């Protein structure tokens, strides 16, 4: 049934999008987290007097 | 004065104070003084208010890439003006990299003494070092 | 605690403090819809700045607008959508400064209202009523089995709050869609009567009867399922009262009963309004024929 | 059939022809949210014109606006909300000439986005995944049973 095949294909495409979004969000958050930690370490520790 | 006098733009000051912090930074001393425009830009956006600073490039800026590239090009232009003033020297064969000099410390004239900022500013304007806007 | 914790004065003060506003003229709305369509055709649900600019160019072409400053106009439109909370922008150092865009829940809700062809379906309602009946029956069985606060929170409160409440909201939305469809039929009857009223009497009677039949079928489906649903909500309420009585489960069951009463009352009220319009159109036809 | 049956040029031509637009300044948006809160507290999900004018009066007080011509401004706001497809107006002879108002799916989605405190819940996601897993499993068993 072309109607069921198309509907199943659409749901599979939505599921792939839902799974892919989480990994992408984690990568973006990691980039920011690393940057904030680097910034804090630079601000705190490198001035010594 | 018998010779005319002029003042620097606020963007020149932002780039000046950032170049000053870069000179002091022991974390980057390993570079042997060679810095890249991208590193300067990254440090600047790390400290100042990015979206509020964008107001000077264009009154309608809201983080669009065209406006971000416009900001980078203005930085590239002002940095070239600071080179003519002798505050920074480009590499002999590569123009994307440059070296700092101690002359940049004049951008710290408002904070080198741990005192009331208002009084410092008054003293500076009295000495002819700096004007308001 | 009422899903809407803020009183009307607190809410108006909050809205004024935050300066929330939506300004979507025809060109901006068309652009939002074009973005929503382009996003639905993609595998990653993400759009780059260049792709958004290409989409804006196609809208400007459809509006026969000047190709001058299109990149600037597209940037202003993109910034406006971000400023109006329709788009989320991600600026990563890892992406060499290239911003990634995703539509917000608001931008998707507005674009879907215009692009998604939502038709009232008796089959959709019957399916939603079948799923909720099964979910309420499982929650009622779990409530009657008894247990600790953790059993009640995971097997009674969580299904009622995160499944039954959402399906009731979906049914309510379908009823609001039916309200819009009835207003569409009213405009069509007024148009048929304004063009050729003598040739429109048969068509108007058919539209009136078909709309009446659909509303009755819907109300019959809601009344037949509503009693079983009310019985399961009462079973949960009795079980809660017997096992100490969580005020949170009681408030939630009361909210669900109130929503269910609104869903059942809407069908009767829609039928009464439709009967009033039907009589008015027949009176108008009689007066016009006389 | 793609949920969106129309290509981008077809959609743009269609939107241009129907002249669809949304204009909700801060006051109109606050009026919409006020209507949504008032409707959620009610048993019939219906609002009368007098109740809408009172809701608008409460919004005008919040915007520190003059009480002068509030009824005219309220009627214009109500007509604008109906024109923008945010409110459905029902005029029944049986309601003694009094118009009944109900929020449209668009008016509910816009008002809920700002007023409903939607927080991400791992429990909500786990439940939704459990329901879809059971629904997909039943549909797969039905597809394998054939028919």
């Amino acid at each position: 049934s072309e109607l069921v095949d198309k509907l199943v294909f659409d749901l599979q495409s939505k599921l792939d999008r839902i799974i892919s979004w989480g990994q992408q969000a984690i990568d973006l958050w990691i980039g920011y987290d690393r940057h904030v930690h680097k910034f804090i370490r630079t601000a705190i520790d490198m001035d010594k007097n | 004065t018998l010779i005319p006098r002029s003042v620097l733009s606020e963007l020149d000051m932002m780039v000046g104070k950032i170049l000053c912090y870069l000179y002091l930074s022991p974390e980057r001393l390993a570079n042997q003084g060679i810095f890249t425009s991208q590193e300067l830009y990254e440090e600047l956006i790390s400290l100042a208010d990015e979206g509020k600073l964008m107001k000077f490039v264009n009154q309608r800026s809201s983080g669009s890439d065209l406006d971000k590239q416009k900001l980078q090009e203005k930085v590239r232009t002002t940095l070239n003006r600071l080179r003519r003033l002798g505050m920074v020297y480009f590499l002999p064969n590569n123009n994307n990299k440059f070296t700092i000099t101690e002359a940049v410390f004049r951008f710290g004239a408002d904070v080198r003494s741990g005192d009331d900022p208002r009084e410092i500013q008054l003293r500076m304007i009295r000495d002819g070092e700096a004007m308001p806007v | 605690m009422s899903e809407y914790s803020q009183t009307v004065p607190e809410l108006v003060s909050w809205a004024r403090k935050n300066d929330f506003s939506i300004s979507l003229p025809v060109e901006r709305l068309a652009f939002l819809m074009a973005i929503a369509v382009l996003n639905s055709e993609r595998l990653d649900g993400e759009m780059s700045e260049g792709e958004l600019i290409d989409a804006f160019r196609e809208v400007c072409k459809g509006f026969e607008q000047t190709a001058e400053s299109v990149a600037v106009r597209a940037n202003n439109a993109i910034n406006d959508m971000v400023r109006q909370k329709l788009l989320n922008r991600f600026t990563s150092e890892l992406a060499d400064g290239n911003a990634i865009y995703r539509l917000t829940p608001l931008g998707i809700s507005i674009s879907d209202y215009y692009i998604r062809q939502r038709e009232f379906s008796t089959l959709r309602l019957s399916m939603q009523l079948s799923i909720v009946a099964n979910e309420l029956h499982r929650a009622a069985e779990a409530a009657e089995e008894g247990g600790d606060e953790f059993h009640w929170h995971r097997n009674v409160f969580a299904p009622l709050k995160y499944s039954v409440a959402e399906i009731f909201d979906s049914i309510d939305m379908s009823q609001r869609l039916m309200d819009e469809q009835q207003n569409f039929v009213k405009e069509d009857i007024a148009a048929l009567l304004n063009q050729d009223w003598q040739a429109a009497i048969a068509n108007c009677e058919q539209l009136l009867s078909e709309t009446s039949g659909t509303l009755r079928e819907l109300q019959d489906t809601l009344e037949a399922a509503g009693d079983k649903l009310q019985a399961n909500l009462l079973r949960i309420q009795d079980a809660n009262m017997g096992s100490g009585g969580s005020e949170l489960v009681d408030k939630l069951v009361f909210d669900l009963q109130s929503k269910l009463d609104r869903i059942i009352s809407w069908g009767q009220q829609a039928i009464d309004l439709w009967i009033g319009y039907d009589r008015h159109v027949h009176k108008f036809i009689r007066t016009a024929i006389d």
